[PDB]
């Protein structure tokens, strides 16, 4: 059987994920999370990991975006 | 596909831990009075969170005529009732760390040589399996110390004692299970690990192992004394084997480390008299890291106590399984 | 506060994030270093993050349920936050997990161990009624699991 | 979770004799006749010690590893008993005879170990016409506190001289031991990563060296080793 090489993904692509969010400043951070997840590969890591990575950002961004705001509504008040 | 997490104990929060047993162990006051106040500190945490609570209900309940309404009128009293506990917990807080560090500070000194001891041990597995050993019945014996402490003395005297008297019954329970050439390495490793003073400055990376100036010495040395000189240049010139004349009496002995040269005595560190040796002479080596580990230990001899297991009997229990 | 630090929330939620995905796994030795080294990256050396999630009066309930005072332990019990994939527990001292299910423990919820009798019908029966879960000897992950 | 223990030879030969006695009745030692025959007991428990710390010079000190068995050692005693529950005008004599080939013998095929081990029953027990080291060994009278009491007069330092092994062979086993040391203290400061040598090592030049030997070697007698040899009568 026909073998397929499918590890890692391609850096120029990995920069592109985060944007695609937006969709679904801001270049600084997508450029970052890539560097940062070259720091990991130091110990080892996934594009599983570097998927898991984004979703608790955007998760839990999105959690404190509302956590302060229900914050401020009082703070309004 | 999961996340991989590891409680591992650090020395930082391992020594901690030991903390609250010594003070349990030293007296039963200090554990009382301590845990108590900070019990009370969290629950006027709790009741600073329901001072606060009462804010967000205000301004939302009614949504207007706040002015009017009486229950707002009331909360100004609960404000004093909150303040009243506030007053009693800034009191409370002042009071105890002037207090408190005194007596938790009393022991740390000590906990910190002691958690330099578990990780060390720890250590140990690596080189050889099997020198695996629970964290419980590291404190199971650390509770032995409070146990056979048995001194009259002032405490602050006494901590050093304590962790002296210590030692000892680490280095036993260790070395039932050491094979006899792990013995040596124990010790040594387990000083090192206690004080690095005594192995100031890089001197020990050059004795791990990670001549046109000298006439009088033999040759299969002075490969090595090539070695030794560059790597540490303050020592070498300050040894000055070149004068080869306190050289030509202490090398000349068989069990030569006892009558080391007694001008340079004074002079010269406690370990690098060790650093001598090796270079000089793997004659003696073996027996002289021996007499170091030894004297440093305060033990005479590396090897533990014989084995006879109606001794050791004693100290087992139904808990634990007893491994040969 | 509020204006200009949920301003500095995208790099704070960045460096957070980051620590959990990865870092769960590292002791602090390590772990310290990426630390330094991303933050100052940011450029936001302060707010350190540890205070930053959990509030004061929650180290205090923790340590109050019987939580490890450790800060490796504080590291640790705010990894319980990752939810999306399962956290995975060493503790050979009982008193983390212990903690855990305690804490846990008013609340709904289940204990089983690898080998066991009841361990695939104890499975079955807290996923439908949604009962949260603990599993104790975990010798390494069990296929049934993926 | 466990109480991890060693079982050995004890490392000092005190401590051999430590054990030894230590874990010694005081009965058996103490008899109405009390020290003619317990005087031989210990001689034994002498012996004993001695071929267990010749092991730790080896191959000279002795060809393999022995496993003398603390049994070896108990059986000699029940002989020794056996014998001397007889009344009296008990022999010496085949007392070595019969040590030396069911308990010991059966351990030995070799040869030179054969002569080295009668070497050491003969001394014990004699009969040639043609007791131990002075110093080491100042003798004691039946009381079993008397024996113990010996092992403290037996020095720290124990040596070659007492087991009648040359000098020089100290320092030998002190270069290697003290090497080996080192080298597991050196093991002890990192946990390796670890690699894939296998495309690498081969690549590097750790296989090459012996290559390089090899070059030099023949190159004079490059004949050598490419001429034929005549299959010969």
């Amino acid at each position: 059987c026909q073998v397929l090489w499918m590890e890692g993904w391609s850096n120029s692509s990995m920069k592109k994920i985060p944007e695609m969010l937006f969709s679904e400043v801001d270049p600084d951070f997508l450029k970052s999370f890539l560097l940062i997840h070259e720091s990991c590969k130091a110990y080892g890591a996934t594009p599983s990991q570097y998927m898991t990575f984004l979703h608790v950002y955007s998760a839990i961004s999105s959690s404190k975006k509302k956590e302060l705001l229900k914050r401020q509504s009082h703070l309004q008040a | 596909i999961v996340t991989e997490v590891n409680f591992t104990t650090t020395r930082s929060g391992l020594r901690g831990q030991l903390l609250a047993l010594t003070i349990q162990h030293e007296k039963p006051d200090l554990e009382e009075q301590k845990t108590k106040l900070l019990q009370q500190e969290e629950d006027k945490k709790i009741q600073l969170a329901k001072l606060e609570e009462s804010l967000l209900e205000t301004l939302a309940t009614s949504q207007g005529n706040i002015l009017e309404n009486k229950d707002l009128i009331e909360s100004l009293n609960q404000t004093k009732a909150s303040s009243a506990l506030i007053q009693e917990s800034l009191k409370e807080s002042y009071k105890l760390q002037i207090s408190l560090d005194q007596e938790r500070d009393a022991y740390l000194p000590l906990a910190e040589s002691a958690s330099k001891m578990y990780f060390i041990i720890s250590d140990l597995s690596k080189i050889n399996n099997m020198y695996r050993f629970s964290l419980a019945a590291f404190l199971r014996l650390f509770q032995r110390a409070l146990q056979n402490k048995q001194d009259s003395e002032n405490t602050e005297q006494r901590i050093q004692s304590l962790i002296s008297s210590l030692q000892h019954m680490v280095y036993e329970y260790i070395c039932r299970c050491l094979f006899k050439a792990d013995q040596l390495m124990f010790a040594l490793h387990f000083v090192r690990g206690m004080h690095p003073e005594l192995f100031q400055e890089n001197e020990w990376d050059t004795f791990t192992g990670v001549d046109q100036l000298p006439s009088w010495i033999d040759q299969e040395r002075s490969w090595a004394v090539a070695t030794l000189k560059i790597a540490l240049p303050s020592l070498y010139q300050t040894l000055c084997f070149e004068d080869a004349a306190l050289w030509r009496t202490y090398y000349n002995n068989s069990m030569c480390e006892q009558e080391f040269p007694s001008i340079l005595a004074k002079k010269v560190s406690l370990f690098q008299q060790i650093l001598v040796v090796q270079v000089l002479r793997p004659d003696r080596l073996q027996s002289a890291m021996a007499l170091f580990a030894c004297k440093t230990l305060g033990l005479k001899e590396v090897s533990p106590l014989p084995l006879n297991l109606k001794r050791l009997y004693k100290e087992t229990l139904e808990i634990e399984p007893i491994l040969i | 506060e509020i204006t200009e630090e949920l301003a500095t929330l995208p790099k704070r939620a960045q460096l957070a994030a980051a620590f959990i995905t990865y870092l769960s796994a590292a002791p602090e030795s390590l772990r310290k270093t990426c630390l330094e080294e991303w933050t100052k990256s940011a450029g936001l050396e302060k707010f350190d993050l540890r205070r930053f999630l959990c509030t004061e009066s929650e180290q205090l309930i923790w340590k109050s349920e019987g939580l490890p005072s450790d800060d490796l332990s504080i590291e640790n019990a705010l990894v319980i936050l990752q939810s999306r994939v399962c956290p995975f527990l060493i503790d050979p001292s009982s008193q983390a997990t212990e903690w855990l299910k305690t804490h846990l423990k008013d609340s709904r919820l289940e204990v089983i161990n690898q080998q066991d009798s009841n361990f695939i019908t104890a499975l079955e029966l807290a996923v439908r009624f949604g009962k949260t879960l603990i599993i104790q000897e975990m010798d390494g992950v069990e296929p049934v699991l993926y | 979770s466990s109480l991890k223990i060693t079982y050995e030879s004890p490392p000092g030969l005190k401590k051999n004799l430590m054990r030894t006695y230590e874990s010694w009745t005081p009965e058996q030692i103490s008899k109405k006749d009390n020290t003619h025959r317990a005087h031989a007991l210990f001689s034994l428990a002498w012996f004993h010690a001695a071929c267990q710390e010749r092991r730790n010079y080896i191959p000279q000190g002795w060809t393999k590893f022995y496993e003398f068995s603390l049994s070896d050692l108990r059986a000699g005693y029940n002989i020794i008993d056996r014998l001397f529950d007889g009344a009296k005008d008990v022999q010496w004599e085949f007392v070595h005879g019969l040590l030396e080939n069911a308990i010991y013998g059966g351990r030995i095929d070799n040869y030179f170990d054969l002569r080295v081990l009668q070497s050491y029953l003969k001394q014990f027990f004699n009969s040639s016409v043609i007791i131990f080291p002075y110093s080491v060994s100042l003798p004691q009278s039946c009381s079993i506190l008397d024996y113990r009491a010996v092992i403290e007069k037996i020095p720290e330092d124990d040596k070659p001289s007492f087991f009648g092994l040359p000098a020089n062979i100290a320092r030998s086993s002190q270069r290697m031991i003290s090497s080996q040391v080192i080298s597991q203290l050196r093991i002890l400061g990192r946990s390796i990563t670890a690699g894939s040598k296998f495309d690498r090592e081969i690549w590097s030049n750790e296989l090459s060296p012996v290559l390089n030997l090899w070059k030099k070697l023949n190159q004079n007698s490059n004949l050598i080793h490419q001429k034929v040899p005549p299959p010969n009568d």
